[PDB]
């Protein structure tokens, strides 16, 4: 019908003229389709701003990383007879304590891993120690139903806390109050006061295992991550959640506080998410470790780790989000090959040395390498502006 | 009752539900935005009458069944 | 004319110009409604919601600490 | 105590009962067993029809009683994820 | 007492075995059967209430409203269902089916563009699309299109907008749309179809030097290492 | 022979390794 | 060439193998309080 | 070549029909069912032409502050068809299982 | 009411001034004093 003709400056003046380097790759020209007809009071509208929010998203994914100095075997410690299923650190930095299957209680010492006393007393398994930094205490929980307070001042059970229907998977200390939280099998997290061995709150909101939890100060007080891939937040003056996070799609089994940022991260099968606390605001995934998270451990200088199931293990720049040394847990000599695990892990309090508890009836530590350099130890790469997240 | 009866009343055990005197828990469904307001007053002589007519409807049926041994003798 | 409220109130149109808001379901209930996690907005990172600028990653001071230890 | 349990009841719902020796081993089992389901729960994907924990069961108490017996257990279609999951477990329950 | 029979029978059932959802079904269809309402919702709530996450229990209980010609509830139950689940597909399918079939098209505009708010994969554009095509009204599923190809930029879905304008009727649109397409595309994403698809369209249009032009500016816009079928049909027009 | 033949953009789940 | 008795069989190899030589190798089997 | 093209889509269509997920059922459930649709009666067009020639404010297809979209009421027909379309997939799927 | 549940324990022990409380902890360096004892015990 040749109304127009010669194409010839239109195929080069619209794809030439804009801004030269890709900003989101996906950007629509937003000058060149005002020219069509259609719905623009509306549909353009909408369009602009959702163009918007995903520039915004694309930009923002884009934080340049930091080199954080890499992470190295160290010590190997193998004493306990059965998985090692919880690991504490005492207030003074001196030792740590670690219960496992074999019924156990194995206090060790930090600097040199040499075993001290061993303590014995529960029936199955333990799940929880906690080292109260206020009172000369050592907490315990198990398979066994019982929550045990251990005097270390004569190493002898002073206290029992009864009211459990089932086994107890987790067990935290409240930093200023003389109140502690044991969560388990019986979907419901307790609250016990430490003097009078009674339960005062029983915070009952979940519908399955509540496999983690955590503690602070501020409100929210108790967070609770269990088996329905959900996570509450607790008010504990009231005894009655505020916030439920459902963003999970399997068992939230790793919960972990920021120690100096009021966020925590949470971890699951699938992903691992951190959020801001007073209203639980989403802040993002650390995604790249497609394994079963079992535990999560932020350093202060704002390294994370996180462990898995199949002793895959993966350091984190807490800031961008970037996964930026992997690591792979070796058995020692007797083991199988399935069995290859971390059930328990936790950074000393100085944040120089990690302590990993095995499926492997061994306790690792691991160091940074000192010499630091970082031309010579270079992180994993980084690679910028490649998609949107599908969300 | 053929001939001449009594009114014989089931006998429940003295530990029961009965779970016919009211909704065993009583659980109604969540207000949502659209009122269901006639949906359900609208046809409360529906709510009675349904109920009505699927009776008798059952009553129908046994008595043709029960005289269906009759029709269905020999066959 | 007697009907009262036998429904949810309308949706809506939220002072963010959004035309309707059936948020209204799911804060219907738990006493804690402000605090329900119901839209898109809540799946994407806090870095990257568009309309937040500065947001703060730090401890409630001593304040507040005190008065929740208090309570 | 007597006279409260004469004018109000057992009150037997909603108590804990300890482990007396004699529970051990029937608890213990109850423990392993809810462990391996959460472990199933956790390493099938999304979507992959997760009516399969009953079977699993089965498959790990096969495998205990084949060790116990001193026999193989090497089954064919067992996918390997399942397959070390159960040694594992097994290997646990050994050792104990 | 028939019916007092199969309801102690039924709550005994679901008390010793609470999550077997199986039984709540049955107990549902059963007591649906004589008495239509009011208990039959109560049993239907508390099976959610013992797990709100199961689908086939959603469209257990939307099926059985629809059955009794209850439109208002069941509108409201996929309210709820869709405000629990926005994730999940069948109900959002469901929903827009029935708001669709029942004629209230100007609800299920609004059911799309709740759904639209979540960002759903191109098979939910694509509906919406359809639906709008199934009443004409190209004006507003133009917007659509665009809104689809600013959330979804992919080459498909340029090419399916140019479709669209091409069969509503307009040739300006068209050719606008494919410059549209490159300049919000750029080098990185444009691949050859695309160049055939706009070539094939001035191909329609018997406007020729446009064809042959545009088919220069593909040939000397990729490198030749990946050039084989953009000279295909370049040939084919060319002879042709 | 006969015993090998009787016996952006995410990714999915890694579990250990198999040994026969 | 030589055979291993049944008693001397080894199937694992030394931790000091398996972890190399720059780890610190602890064996705490019995208690030291 | 019509007839051809009708062809064409017949055996496009017949090697992309021939369970792989519930994502997926999803669509092609919802895609068949609006197979069997059959839409645009009398109503729709009479609605689209009769208020329009008085619409003083607002549109009728405007629904960024409609109110009348809570209270749509339908006919008997629809709703009839409703049931009766849902009777069928029923029927279809206990037909089909066994 | 049962033999278990009667009161014991009523007091509380607090850690005292040498055995560790927040104040002595936050006061001490832990990084040097982690240093010296790996180092004396890597010298055996």
């Amino acid at each position: 019908t040749v109304r127009a003709d010669s194409e010839n400056p239109s195929s080069q003046v619209i794809t030439k003229f804009s801004d030269p380097n890709k900003k989101i790759a996906g950007q629509v020209s937003m000058q060149s389709l005002e020219k069509i007809k259609g719905v623009p009071e509306a549909a353009h509208r909408i369009a602009g701003e959702s163009q918007a929010s995903l520039v915004k998203r694309t930009l923002a994914e884009q934080i340049r990383p930091e080199w954080h100095a890499p992470w190295t075997l160290m010590r190997v410690i193998s004493g306990h007879l059965g998985w090692v299923r919880c690991v504490d650190v005492e207030p003074g930095n001196q030792w740590f304590c670690t219960g496992a299957g074999d019924r156990t209680i194995k206090i060790w010492d930090l600097a040199s891993g040499v075993l001290k006393l061993t303590l014995t007393g529960h029936i199955a398994t333990v799940r929880g120690l906690a080292v109260s930094p206020r009172h000369p205490y050592l907490f315990s929980c198990g398979e066994d139903k019982m929550v045990k307070c251990w005097d270390l001042e004569t190493n002898k059970v002073i206290r029992h806390y009864h009211g459990h229907l089932s086994g107890v998977y987790a067990l935290k200390l409240h930093p200023t109050l003389d109140v502690l939280v044991t969560a388990g099998r019986d979907a419901v997290a307790r609250v016990w006061d430490m003097r009078t061995r009674q339960n005062v709150h029983v915070l009952s909101g979940h519908k399955s295992t509540v496999a983690s939890l955590a503690v602070q100060e501020f409100d929210p007080q108790v967070v609770t991550g269990s088996m329905d891939s959900t996570i509450r937040l607790w008010d504990l003056a009231a005894g009655k959640t505020l916030t439920t996070l459902t963003h999970h799609k399997k068992t939230v089994r790793a919960l972990s506080l920021h120690p100096d940022e009021f966020t925590f991260a949470s971890g699951s099968s699938d992903n691992i998410k951190h959020w801001k606390f007073p209203e639980g605001a989403f802040m993002g995934n650390f995604e790249g470790h497609n394994a079963i998270v079992n535990t999560l451990s932020i350093n202060s200088d704002n390294v994370m780790f996180s462990g898995a199931d199949n002793g895959s293990m993966c350091f984190w720049d807490w800031k961008s989000g970037h996964k930026y040394q992997e690591l792979q847990s070796v058995v020692q000599p007797g083991s199988l090959d399935s069995e290859a695990g971390i059930f328990a892990s936790s950074f000393d309090k100085t944040g120089l040395r990690l302590i990993t508890c095995e499926a492997d009836k061994s306790v690792k530590i691991y160091k940074q390498v000192d010499n630091a350099t970082p031309e010579t130890h270079p992180n994993l790469p980084w690679t910028p502006s490649n998609l949107r997240r599908r969300y | 009752k053929a001939a001449g009866i009594n009114i014989k009343l089931f006998r429940r055990k003295k530990n029961e539900m009965d779970y016919n005197a009211s909704i065993p828990f009583e659980k109604k469904p969540a207000i949502g935005f659209y009122d269901t307001s006639e949906e359900d007053r609208q046809n409360f002589r529906e709510k009675r009458e349904a109920d009505q007519k699927i009776i008798e409807n059952g009553i129908r049926n046994n008595e043709m069944e029960s005289e269906g041994r009759k029709f269905g003798h020999f066959e | 004319r007697s009907a009262k409220s036998a429904g949810n109130t309308l949706a809506l149109q939220v002072t963010s110009s959004g035309a309707v808001d059936y948020n209204a379901i799911a804060r219907q209930g738990h006493e804690h409604g402000e605090l329900v996690q119901a839209s898109f907005r809540d799946l994407i990172p806090l870095r990257a919601r568009l309309g937040v600028g500065e947001i703060s990653l730090e401890k409630p001071s001593d304040e507040q600490k005190q008065e929740v230890a208090n309570k | 105590n007597l006279l409260a349990r004469q004018f109000e009841g057992r009150h037997s719902t909603g108590v804990a009962k300890q482990i007396t020796k004699q529970r051990v081993d029937s608890h213990q089992d109850l423990e392993l067993r809810a462990a391996v389901m959460n472990d199933i729960l956790d390493m099938i994907p999304e979507g992959i029809r997760q009516g399969k924990s009953k079977t699993i069961l089965q498959h790990l108490s096969e495998a205990w009683r084949c060790w116990k017996a001193n026999i193989p257990w090497k089954v064919p279609g067992l996918p390997a994820p399942i397959e070390n999951m159960i040694l594992r477990y097994v290997k646990s329950k050994a050792d104990w | 007492e028939f019916q007092g029979r199969k309801r102690k029978e039924f709550e005994d059932a679901i008390r010793r075995n609470r999550l077997a959802m199986g039984h709540w079904m049955r107990y549902g269809q059963w007591e649906l059967d004589q008495k239509e309402f009011a208990r039959a919702r109560s049993v239907f709530e508390r099976a959610l209430d013992v797990d709100s996450t199961y689908i086939p229990l959603w469209l257990k209980y939307i099926e059985c409203e629809m059955k009794n010609r209850n439109i208002n509830h069941a509108r409201n139950l996929f309210d709820r269902a869709v405000t629990q689940l926005p994730r999940v597909d069948k109900l959002w399918y469901k929903y827009v089916y029935m708001e669709e079939m029942l004629g209230n098209i100007t609800g299920c505009r609004q059911v799309f563009e709740r759904w639209l708010k979540w960002e759903p994969d191109e098979n939910c554009w694509m509906s919406y699309i359809r639906m709008e095509r199934r009443y004409h009204e190209n004006e507003r599923a133009r917007g659509i299109y665009e809104r689809f190809v600013v959330v979804h930029p992919e080459v498909t879905n340029w090419l399916r907008w140019a479709r669209f304008e091409e069969e509503c009727g307009n040739a300006a649109n068209v050719r606008q749309v494919y410059l549209a397409a490159i300049d919000a595309l750029g080098q990185e994403f444009l691949n050859e179809r695309f160049f055939i698809a706009f070539a094939k369209f001035e191909i329609r249009q018997k406007e020729y030097e446009r064809a042959r032009t545009i088919f220069k500016y593909a040939i000397d816009f990729m490198p030749r290492s990946k050039s084989m079928e953009l000279y295909k049909e370049y040939t084919h027009f060319e002879k042709q | 022979e006969q015993h090998k033949r009787r016996f952006e953009k995410d990714k999915s789940i890694k579990t250990w390794n198999y040994q026969p | 060439n030589a055979v291993v008795l049944h008693e001397d069989k080894q199937y694992y190899p030394s931790a000091e193998e398996v972890y190399g030589s720059n780890v610190d190798i602890m064996v705490q089997e019995q208690d030291t309080q | 070549i019509e007839e051809s093209e009708k062809w064409d889509q017949r055996l496009r269509k017949k090697k992309q029909t021939i369970f792989s997920d519930y994502h997926s059922q999803a669509s092609k459930d919802y895609n068949r069912g609006i197979r069997d649709l059959k839409p645009d009666y009398e109503k729709y067009d009479k609605d689209k032409k009769e208020e329009k020639s008085k619409s003083r404010s607002v549109a009728l297809y405007d629904e960024a502050e409609r109110l009348d979209w809570v209270s749509n009421k339908p006919d008997k027909e629809h709703v009839e068809r409703l049931v009766e379309s849902i009777k069928k997939q029923d029927q279809r799927r206990l037909k089909n299982t066994k | 009411t049962s033999s278990r549940a009667l009161p014991a324990h009523l007091k509380l022990k607090y850690r005292q001034e040498s055995q560790g409380t927040e104040e002595e902890v936050r006061k001490q360096d832990l990084r040097e004093a982690l240093l010296r004892a790996e180092a004396a015990h890597f010298a055996t």
